[PDB]
RNA sequence: CCUCCCGCUCGGGAGGAGGCACUCUGGGGGGACUGCCGGCGAUAAGCCGGAGGAAGGGGCGGGCGACGGUAGGUCAGUAUGCCCCGAAACCCCCGGGCUACACGCGCGCUACAAUGGGCGGGACAAUGGGACCCGACCUCGAAAGGGGAAGGGAAUCCCCUAAACCCGCCCUCAGUUCGGAUCGCGGGCUGCAACUCGCCCGCGUGAAGCUGGAAUCCCUAGUACCCGCGUGUCAUCAUCGCGCGGCGAAUA
């Protein structure tokens, strides 16, 4: 394929999780690709993801977000 | 002489050794060469049944064991070496075998 | 410097086989492959390969074995029957293809009727296999 | 599922390092030869914690606070 | 026969399934790395026990992963040599045991046209039959959302070993299209991105679907 | 010469092995290596005796003898024990170390089994409940 | 190769196929698959090549094989019909023989006023027990004996 | 050391002496306890992560189910209050019925083929059960089985062969060489006796079914999925119930 733009992001955090079938977990995530670099963003990962995993994302404007919390 | 087997089995655990281990301590010192009482298998029994008496719903089902135990002991003695050897009070339950041979 | 423990069963049994044809003491009887055969077969084959395969296997088995039966070589080959919805279950072959078998090889030398009660190899049956598996064993290290 | 140690367990251990402070250890085998002689062994399994507790309660009496 | 102890000698040295070294691929991305099993040795079968841990399922050898879910589909009956089945499926109602074999076939129908070392087209078919998004009907809050979810690469490779195993069996249905065959006609479509791989027309058609909705 | 008896056991195919020195003979339960026809399972067995060298496998004679039920069985109880028969024979931390970091089952067994199949409520299988459809 | 033909007749009219001699007789009602390979033998061919590969000579050797097995050889269990009505020693059984011998035993039964013959008329199994709800959502067994 | 076979004389295999090493058997003992190390937490409890290790943070699988309730289920196992029967709602007997079917549903088996069928060969288990009982082995019979007969009241003998497997060969995707219903016949086996109403073996017969709507069930690892194996009860009806080992995951 042609690459659209891969937009490598490294996962910084993993702030808890998101979803009624519970299936997002919000990650927060930090850049690594040759346009932006170490923007902040918070966005919907689902299955197992670790801590420093990586993450191709598809649009690099996003940052979808509903939070709270333990107590 | 005449080689003796003492094959003796019990239906429990702590039965089974106490008598095993006192015919191997007085057997010991007298006219016998003695052969060490070795454990055969259980022959663990599996009567697997069903508990409900209605058969009904869901009916939770007992595993039985009945476990018996063989000890066999060769013996070079008599037959009056033997007798004075089988003096021992034996657990209520537990069966002792004698085969005679020379 | 063979025994038939070193040779596979794929490569020894085309091998005697062969020389249970060439031999040429051991042959097909004409009603053993006819209906007279072992339970039952999705088609009946018209082969001589039949014949000396259920034979090549008995003078591997006898070698093995000390008191191997009838009983023992009819359960011992692998085959099922239909009962119907009910699943499958384990049935024996034809005690015909195998009580001709020992009795053709008997004939032979290559079997003989033990006095215990039983079946066990003869020398003429134990060298015509080593010379066969001598023979098989030395081929496989050639071919790559 | 989840682990929390019961409360028996808490009980002897405690007492045990109130008695015989001095009698006790940061090796787990010793605490465990000596819990075998003060109070019974209903078993081998147990035995084993009342001594896995015991040799936290000499860590934490080192610090100052002892809950 | 003599092939097969060719095959027996070569594995030996060191070659998956008697015939093919694990060093003639890389894994070119840094994604798909750590969560395939390229890189490590001989045998699928292994018996490693996985999911053990959180990611106990991702050290599995990628054609011991395909073998399972190419076994998938089964009940109940069963199936010896006797007359006997079907009880193992177009899908191993069944073991992994003669499973093995179809992927091992499979591998054989694969080299025969491409000529290439097989697990260089079948790596080369799961980093393309994997969608690179997803949409979840989800819901956070009491609100009914239909949402940008990206993929994990361990979701990833699943969503494409799966579909390459869910779109042969379609194919292998009461046709001369053998799993042996069947999945190597998808293992190579796949790695392509081909037009003929019920596999890359859900990868797509769930990227796509879920774009609309983002 | 020596005699190392070592054990090796997968699954409840227990392997037992003998090490001891001479030209290359490979036995199992008294057939050479080459009587097994799946081609795979034999492999499984090969792993360790190249993780190491053919220089100590031509210099060495094993005699397995794996009573177990499974083909794949056999040979597992066959590679868990042949790389123990390696390891206590030269001795060092390099090719027990090797072998860790390569895979754990040449080292490790299991911790587990079988499981019981539970009494249940009358249907077949350990883990299985009758059918409903009274709602 | 012995001259081939796509179609051969065999048993009569009756036709032979191009799927293999031995399931293009079974296919010929009183012939199947097992005694279909006991009169290849006797007759002398290859039984795993393809039907229609017959000259004329091979052709006759088959029917005379059919009209008295018993006289060649196939043992008096291997033949179709032995110990017929309680007179007849063995025979053979062909599409017009097993048709009337059939029919005939169910014609004898009716008369009779069995519990067999009018079991074959109401629409039963006589001895495999259930018509409790088998043959269900409105099917049918068939009996015997086609219905293709 | 000794008997047998083979050999390229290097060397492979069996038997018996011999030897208890190994597997194993069953009785006892140690080992895992958040002990230690880091992080989160009130420095407490606890959760997370790490090392060493065969095994780890309820290790793992069972048994173990409070006070009670649904007037749940059983007086048709027994025990038992009350009522009822008294040539009978007793008692004995043969025969028939429960196995009747236009149909409806529940729980299951078998199944719609090339990951296949035949044929042959080879490498593999475990729980168990075995005296009018398991039956070696030998013989006759196509076989089901029959005749003879060793051992065995049991780690020492028998059922017993595992099945899935793989390798070569024949076959070449059709309602078929699928699939086995239904029907004719020949034949065994138990019991007084298997038409109603047994199972198997052989030949002939050869049905529906070519992946299933609405709807809905089960389960989370040596598990499911899959393959055979035994036992109970027991002559005989097992596509059942209980239980064993073989292959061995998905997702959480």
């Amino acid at each position: 394929m042609a690459e659209d733009e891969g937009y490598p992001a490294e996962v910084i955090e993993i702030i808890g999780r998101t979803g009624t079938t519970g299936d997002v977990t919000q990650v927060k995530v930090r850049i690594l690709e040759g346009r932006d670099k170490g923007r902040v963003i918070r966005r919907n990962v689902r299955g197992p993801v670790r801590i420093g995993d990586i993450l191709i994302l598809r649009e690099t404007e996003r940052e979808a977000r509903e939070i709270k919390s333990r107590r | 002489m005449q080689k003796a087997r003492i094959k003796i089995a019990s239906t429990n655990v702590r039965s089974l050794d106490e008598v095993a281990n006192q015919i191997k301590q007085i057997a010991e010192r007298t006219g016998v060469r003695m052969s060490g009482p070795i454990p055969l298998p259980t022959k663990r029994i599996r009567i697997t049944t069903r508990k409900s008496p209605d058969g009904e719903g869901s009916a939770t089902f007992d595993r039985w064991e009945l476990r018996v135990h063989k000890r066999l002991i060769d013996i070079e003695a008599d037959e009056r070496a033997m007798r004075q050897i089988m003096r021992i009070r034996v657990p209520e339950d537990v069966t002792i075998e004698i085969e005679l041979i020379s | 410097m063979a025994t038939v423990y070193d040779v596979p069963g794929d490569l020894l049994v085309e091998r005697v086989a062969q020389r249970l044809k060439e031999i040429p003491e051991i042959k097909p009887p004409e009603w053993a492959p006819f209906v007279k055969t072992g339970r039952h077969k999705e088609r009946l084959p018209e082969q001589e390969d039949w014949w000396y395969y259920r034979v090549a296997s008995i003078l591997r088995r006898v070698y093995l074995d000390g008191p191997v039966g009838i009983e023992r070589l009819r359960t011992y080959y692998g085959g099922r029957k239909n009962r119907g919805h009910a699943p499958e279950k384990f049935y024996k072959a034809g005690g015909s293809i195998i009580r001709k078998a020992l009795q053709q090889l008997e004939a032979a030398g290559f079997v003989e009727k033990v006095p215990g009660k039983g079946r066990v190899i003869t020398p003429k049956g134990r060298s015509f296999l080593d010379k066969i598996a001598t023979e098989l064993k030395k081929e496989l290290e050639e071919i790559i | 599922m989840g682990k929390i140690r019961q409360g028996f367990i808490k009980r002897v251990a405690r007492e045990l390092v109130n008695k015989y402070p001095n009698e006790f250890t940061t090796d787990f085998e010793h605490n465990k030869k000596k819990v075998q002689e003060l109070t019974n062994v209903t078993s081998k399994k147990i035995r084993n914690r009342i001594a896995g507790y015991v040799t936290k309660l000499v860590r934490m009496k080192m610090e100052g606070k002892i809950l | 026969a003599k092939p097969l102890n060719e095959r027996f000698f070569i594995p030996h040295e060191i070659k998956v399934m008697g015939r093919w070294s694990t060093e003639d691929v890389e894994v070119r991305d840094p994604s798909l790395k750590p969560y395939i099993n390229l890189e490590p040795r001989l045998l699928p079968h292994t018996h490693g026990r996985h999911a053990k841990k959180h990611f106990g399922k991702a050290n599995v050898h990628i054609v011991e992963r395909l073998i399972n879910k190419i076994m998938r589909s089964g009940g109940s009956h069963y199936k010896v040599a006797g007359h006997f089945m079907r009880r193992e499926h177009r899908s191993l109602n069944s073991k992994k045991v003669k499973a093995y074999e179809v992927v091992k076939e499979a591998f054989k129908i694969i080299e025969q046209r491409t000529g290439k070392n097989p697990i260089q087209v079948l790596v080369w078919a799961i980093e393309n039959a994997a969608p690179r998004e997803d949409t979840t009907s989800v819901m956070f809050g009491g609100i009914r959302y239909h949402v940008a979810v990206d993929i994990s690469p361990m979701r990833r490779l699943d969503v494409a070993l799966r579909n390459i195993a869910l779109g042969a069996s379609a194919k292998c249905y009461r046709n001369k299209m053998s799993f042996a065959e069947a999945l190597a006609e998808e293992i190579i479509l796949a790695a392509n991105k081909d037009p003929k791989s019920y596999a890359y027309s859900k990868k797509l058609e769930i990227e796509r679907i879920a774009e609309s909705s983002r | 010469m020596r005699i190392i008896q070592t054990t090796g056991k997968r699954k409840t195919a227990i392997a037992r092995a003998v090490i001891r020195e001479g030209k290359g003979r490979v036995r199992i339960n008294g057939k050479p290596v080459e009587i097994i026809e799946p081609e795979i399972a034999r492999f499984t067995i090969l792993e360790p005796l190249i993780l190491a060298g053919e220089e100590i496998w031509n210099s060495v004679d094993i005699d397995v003898k794996v009573e177990g039920g499974g083909f794949m069985g056999q040979a597992e109880a066959a590679r868990m024990a042949i790389a123990r028969a390696l390891v206590e024979w030269t001795g060092d931390m390099s090719l027990k170390e090797k072998f860790m970091k390569y895979d754990r089952t040449m080292l490790v067994g299991d911790p587990r089994r079988t499981e019981p199949h539970k009494p249940n409520r009358s249907t077949k299988g350990p883990r299985a409940k009758r059918q409903k459809s009274y709602r | 190769m012995a001259n081939f033909r796509h179609i051969v007749r065999v048993a009569g009219v009756d036709l032979d196929g191009n799927k293999q001699l031995r399931w293009a007789l079974t296919a010929i009602k009183g012939i199947g698959i097992n005694f279909a390979t006991m009169v290849c033998r006797v007759a002398g061919l290859d039984p795993f090549m393809k039907a229609g590969y017959l000259t004329d000579e091979q052709v006759k050797k088959i029917e005379e094989i059919l009209a008295d097995p018993v006289a060649h050889g196939i043992p008096r269990w291997a033949v179709n019909r032995p110990k017929d009505y309680e007179t007849g020693r063995d025979l053979h059984l062909i599409t017009a023989k097993l048709d009337m011998a059939i029919r005939e035993d169910i014609m004898r039964l009716r008369r009779i006023r069995a519990y067999r013959g009018i079991r074959h008329e109401l629409g039963l199994p006589v001895r495999g027990q259930r018509t409790r709800s088998n043959f269900r959502r409105g099917q049918t067994v068939g009996v015997s004996r086609k219905k293709k």
